[PDB]
Order: structure tokens, then C-alpha cells, then sequence
């Protein structure tokens, strides 16, 4: 909670997603993403049940 | 005469009225304001003649 935000890697597009409108600005904040994880086996284990 | 229209600041652009211009149109009339009269060749050469 108290550390610098570090920008990463990942990039976000910042689309100046104007309109026809001259009064509004309409920005967009996007990004697509995906989480391969390479031999799925290797990559993820769950302790599934856990009490808390 | 165009009419203005009222939106707010981010109201949608609505659209309005627009000046007409309307093509106006007179003639040079086909009817003329002649006057007209047959001298008589002898009242010409008469009247050149005697003529005080």
C-alpha cells in the first residue's frame, strides 16, 4: 500500500476517443490482456479449500 | 432569416433552420411603350416648305 506505482511493462492505451461533439473530450483508458501460463501443470497449483 | 437554436455546453448537437435565399426574378416586359405616328411624305416636305 505504501510503495511508488512502478509503471510496468504492460502498456494501457490512452485513446483520445474525441467525438463530433466540440464541448465534450470523451477519453478512453484501454487495454487488452491475456495470462498464458506455459505448462499449465508447472505454471498453476491451487490448495483449493482452505478455512479462511 | 436562419433561426439559432439553444443547446448546453454538452447538450447534443440538434440541428436547426437555415437562412433561405429565394431567387427573385422580374422581366424586361414584352410589352413596349411605343408611340407611334405616320407623317404624310407631303406634310414633310409641305410643312419644310411653309412653315412659320
Amino acid at each position: 500500500t505504501g510503495d511508488t506505482p512502478s509503471e510496468s511493462t504492460l502498456w494501457v492505451r490512452l485513446a483520445d476517443v474525441s467525438d463530433e461533439h466540440p464541448d465534450l473530450l470523451k477519453f478512453e483508458l484501454s487495454v487488452a490482456l491475456q495470462l498464458v501460463a506455459f505448462d499449465l501443470i508447472d505454471s498453476i497449483s491451487v490448495i483449493r479449500d482452505i478455512t479462511q | 432569416q436562419g433561426v439559432v437554436g439553444g443547446r448546453t455546453r454538452t447538450g447534443a448537437l440538434a440541428n436547426d433552420t437555415q437562412g433561405t435565399i429565394k431567387g427573385a426574378s422580374l422581366s424586361v416586359p414584352d410589352y413596349y411603350i411605343k408611340h407611334q405616328f405616320d407623317v404624310g411624305k407631303d406634310e414633310i416636305v409641305n410643312s419644310d416648305a411653309t412653315g412659320k
